[PDB]
């Protein structure tokens, strides 16, 4: 399996981040 | 230790009990904003004090617009007349590590070391053992401050301060200068830190293990880190505000019996 | 005293051999006060034995020719005693030494002195000192270890010598010089003046356990 | 629920005056009289001398002292200082007690004699004698009886304002012999054991009431003229061997000025016993023997077991004359404020002890050690060397062995 980039960690960062209630 | 929340950072910090008199608090509350002006610092610093045996060091610095930039040191003997000091170098620290003893209290007293008569002044003594301070316990918390994709670093000003559970780890405190074991981090260590928040070396993995102790004075209102590589540092933090500073009030000398003293 | 009296046998309650001498397991009372049991061979100790001597000291172990030999325990008249090999009536190879204060010395012996590798514990303290021993002085990479802690280093004539660094249980280290210092000029009596060798501690580094 | 209001419901017993409705005014009129130090007035007084905790800190500790002296019948308080630790602090303070009401430990040395006699009777075997040890173990130094000497001043130590003082435990000549020897910090408790070399005989409480101690043998001084002896009538002849042990406050004590006592050091005079390298304030003698086997041994008397009389400096010594450590002075001197010599107050801070400070306005002083509890060296603290091993038993005719007669 390959690493995630720091691109793609950063949008799921930021995904759940908007997702947060 | 801010010179614009000095008066507030002396009274939290007077919980190590070495605090300053009225005479050289004044004193220091209007001499740093006037160096802040004189030499158009960004930010001015308290350092601290350097006990002697006639007189006292009082340290302070300056910072520029980029908070990692290299900043430049001023002494005085009575808080009110403040001359800069030179950078230390690598042969700067070599001369001065043979030097043992106390701060006479007068810049222009030189030390004699027999080496198989080499003159070191107590300027060039007192230049040294502050830079082996600000190297070795110097204390920010995380989120202090951000770097910036550009590479200068800024004062994050939407830091609200750290958590009561992040106050009580050391973790969450970090070295205010620049990193040197983050870049031997390996990069499974590195997939997990922000590169905009972690980007320093932390006081978790300090050498050695156990170098600070850690305290709640009025219950982690106030959080005390207090220095036992260098005594007489206190490192003063309130939770959810933005209150923070370190104060070095002592001899100057490294405890280097660390190791026999835990 | 080992020189004979080679007409003054004393006492003597056992087998003999056909020529007349002590053979076999017997017990003998030596003409100086001192007491033997054990096997003889040819009139000579030979094998398992206890000799007893007058003052209150006393081996037991094996004999070979008027000569200890093999493992053996001698217990001295002060206390002390010592349980290890034993070759020609000297302490030899490994050995524990009971001292008289129940300090324990464990380790190589090599005629009647502390030699090779060895662990002497000091009984008020509890620091045991485990290094190379070279005439009953102390020298060579030695550790002095003491409840949380372990100096690891080099001794010179029971004064720690050179470079060594301390290894304490809380997760550090400190790495440092040993500095043979001589200064205590002995104002004592006129009498062989003592070079007090003094090693003072000056360290340079500390780092954490890798 | 955090930590801060842990403290603050702890301290608000002190804040808060107790529901004494029905409490005689009498009473009060008797307790809360000569109890108590300025506490306040000293921190104040250190905060001129550029040292001492801040207010809030000062009150609580202020607010500490009621407590103590209300639930305890204390004749004479003052705040020692603060040393502090890993995990938490020590808040001290050196009292003095009244008399016929002291808690006297009832004879525990009583239990630890009476387990080594333990003789073994009816077993008939007269063969194989084990030759007994005839080492007599040095005599361990006698600890000092109560109010006299190291242990003259009763301490207390609680940890935070508002929790219970703790009692330390008086300390023994071994261990601050061993406390000399050794160099630990605080752990912030009592109970922690000190895990050093050469070990010591007791906890942290053990070692913090050793290190206090050697604190106050060392740093409270007081200005010169401010305590005086007191004229015992008829005690001319006992002076040989015993010092003066006893201070009385000068009521005609006009004061030193400030610059004198700045630019001189010989104007403040330690007011605590030092404590000798044997670990008393009074000497002990380890070899003397009682008179009836005294009898007996006065024709081999070798000249090897004479241990020198350990004289230490006596009481109300200059602070000029303590050991300079390395060509530094042990004390340094400075006004409170340079630009005002009338209201400088002589600030005193002890090289020998970092953290030790005394202010003197002319009149008033106190001694309030604020640190760490340990000692400044100029060199590194060394370790002790282990031990010489003690020397064999000589290989003479009682162990070479006897040959074998035909």
């Amino acid at each position: 399996e390959v690493a995630p980039s720091m691109l793609e960690i950063t949008i799921q960062n930021a995904k759940a981040y908007l997702l947060k209630t | 230790m801010d010179a614009d929340s000095l008066l507030l950072s002396l009274e939290l910090a007077s919980g190590s009990g070495q605090g300053l008199s009225p005479d050289r608090r004044a004193s220091l509350l209007t001499s740093l904003m006037l160096v802040k002006r004189d030499y158009r610092y960004d930010r001015v610093l308290f350092w601290g004090r350097i006990l002697g045996l006639v007189a006292d060091y009082y340290i302070a610095q300056g910072l520029s617009e980029d908070q990692l930039a290299p900043r430049k040191t001023l002494y005085s003997l009575n808080c009110t007349e403040w001359s800069l000091l030179p950078p230390a170098t690598e042969e700067m620290v070599a001369q001065s590590s043979v030097v043992k003893g106390r701060f006479m209290g007068d810049p222009s007293y030189e030390y004699e070391h027999t080496e198989l008569v080499v003159q070191i002044k107590e300027e060039t003594r007192l230049v040294s053992v502050i830079d082996q301070i600000d190297k070795a316990v110097a204390i920010i918390p995380r989120g202090a401050l951000f770097k910036t994709p550009f590479g200068p670093t800024h004062v994050n000003r939407t830091f609200e301060g750290l958590s009561l559970s992040e106050a009580k780890k050391l973790s969450s405190y970090f070295h205010f200068r620049e990193p040197v074991e983050l870049k031997n981090k390996t990069l499974l260590e590195k997939a997990d830190l922000d590169p905009s928040l972690d980007f320093m070396d932390s006081l978790e993995h300090d050498i050695p293990k156990g170098s600070w102790s850690i305290q709640m004075e009025r219950g982690n209102a106030l959080v005390v880190l207090r220095s036992l590589l260098w005594p007489g540092l206190t490192f003063y933090h309130a939770p959810r505000t933005k209150n923070y500073g370190y104060v070095y009030v002592g001899t100057g000398e490294k405890n280097m019996d660390l190791p026999f003293m835990l | 005293l080992e020189e004979e009296g080679e007409n003054d046998i004393g006492e003597y309650e056992g087998g003999r051999n056909e020529a007349g001498e002590r053979h076999g397991r017997g017990r003998a009372r030596l003409p100086n006060g001192d007491t033997y049991e054990g096997s003889y061979e040819f009139g000579k100790r030979h094998g398992q034995g206890i000799y007893k001597f007058k003052n209150g000291a006393r081996y037991i172990g094996e004999y070979v020719r008027n000569k200890k030999h093999g493992q053996g325990t001698f217990i001295y008249p002060d206390g002390s005693r010592y349980e290890g090999e034993w070759a020609n009536d000297l302490r030899h190879g490994h050995g524990v030494y009971y001292y008289i204060n129940n300090d324990t010395y464990t380790g190589e012996w090599f005629a009647h002195q502390r030699h090779g590798q060895g662990t002497y514990l000091y009984a008020e303290t509890g620091s045991k000192y485990v290094g190379t021993w070279v005439n009953g002085q102390q020298e060579g990479t030695a550790e002095l270890i003491h409840l949380n802690h372990r100096y690891q280093g080099k001794f010179l004539n029971k004064n720690p010598v050179g470079p060594g660094k301390y290894v304490f249980d809380v997760g550090c280290e400190q790495h440092g010089e040993y500095r043979l210092t001589d200064m205590e000029r002995g104002e004592e009596e006129e009498e062989e003046e003592l070079v007090t060798v003094v090693p003072k501690w000056k360290a340079t580094q500390i780092t954490e356990l890798a | 629920l955090l930590p801060t209001y842990e403290i603050a419901e702890k301290q608000k017993a002190l804040f808060l005056q107790g529901h004494l409705e029905g409490v005689d005014q009498e009473l009060e009129d008797e307790i809360a009289e000569n109890a108590l130090p300025n506490v306040m007035e000293s921190a104040f007084y250190f905060e001129q001398a550029g040292v001492g905790l801040g207010t809030d800190e000062t009150y609580r500790i202020f607010l500490a002292l009621k407590q103590l002296t209300d639930t305890h019948p204390i004749q004479r308080c003052r705040f020692w200082g603060k040393i502090l630790g890993l995990e938490m602090n020590y808040i001290v303070a050196e009292v003095e007690f009244r008399e016929g009401e002291d808690e006297e430990e009832v004879e525990e040395e009583d239990v630890a004699e009476e387990r080594d006699n333990g003789e073994s009777e009816a077993h008939e075997d007269e063969e194989d004698e084990l030759p007994k040890s005839f080492y007599k173990a040095p005599q361990a130094i006698p600890k000092e009886e109560s109010r006299t000497g190291a242990n003259k001043y009763v301490y207390f130590v609680c940890n935070e304002p508002g929790r219970p003082w703790v009692k330390l435990p008086p300390v023994i000549p071994a261990q601050i012999v061993i406390a000399r020897k050794i160099k630990k910090f605080f752990t912030g408790r009592l109970d922690a054991p000190i895990i050093s070399y050469p070990p010591f005989p007791g906890n942290e409480s053990n070692y913090l009431r050793a290190q206090i101690a050697r604190i106050s043998a060392g740093t409270h001084v007081s200005p010169l003229g401010f305590y005086q002896f007191g004229e015992e009538e008829g005690e001319e002849e006992e002076e040989a061997e015993g010092g003066r042990n006893s201070f009385e406050e000068n009521p005609d004590f006009e004061g030193i000025q400030v610059i004198d006592l700045v630019e001189s050091l010989s104007n403040w005079v330690h007011h605590v016993q030092h404590i000798l390298s044997q670990g008393r304030c009074n000497w002990f003698n380890s070899i003397q023997k009682n008179e009836e086997e005294e009898e007996e041994e006065d024709e081999e008397k070798d000249d090897s077991d004479y241990i020198e009389q350990e004289v230490g400096l006596p009481l109300l010594t200059p602070i000029s004359e303590d050991l300079e450590i390395q060509n530094i002075p042990p004390w340094t001197t400075r006004l409170s404020s340079n630009l005002i010599p009338q209201y400088a107050i002589a600030v005193l801070q002890s090289n020998l002890w970092p953290g030790a400070y005394a202010f003197s306005n002319g009149k008033k002083f106190e001694n309030f050690y604020i640190g760490w509890g340990h000692k400044y060296s100029p060199d590194n603290y060394t370790p002790p060397v282990p031990p010489p091993v003690y020397q064999e038993y000589p290989s003479g005719p009682e162990i070479t062995e006897m040959d074998d007669p035909s």
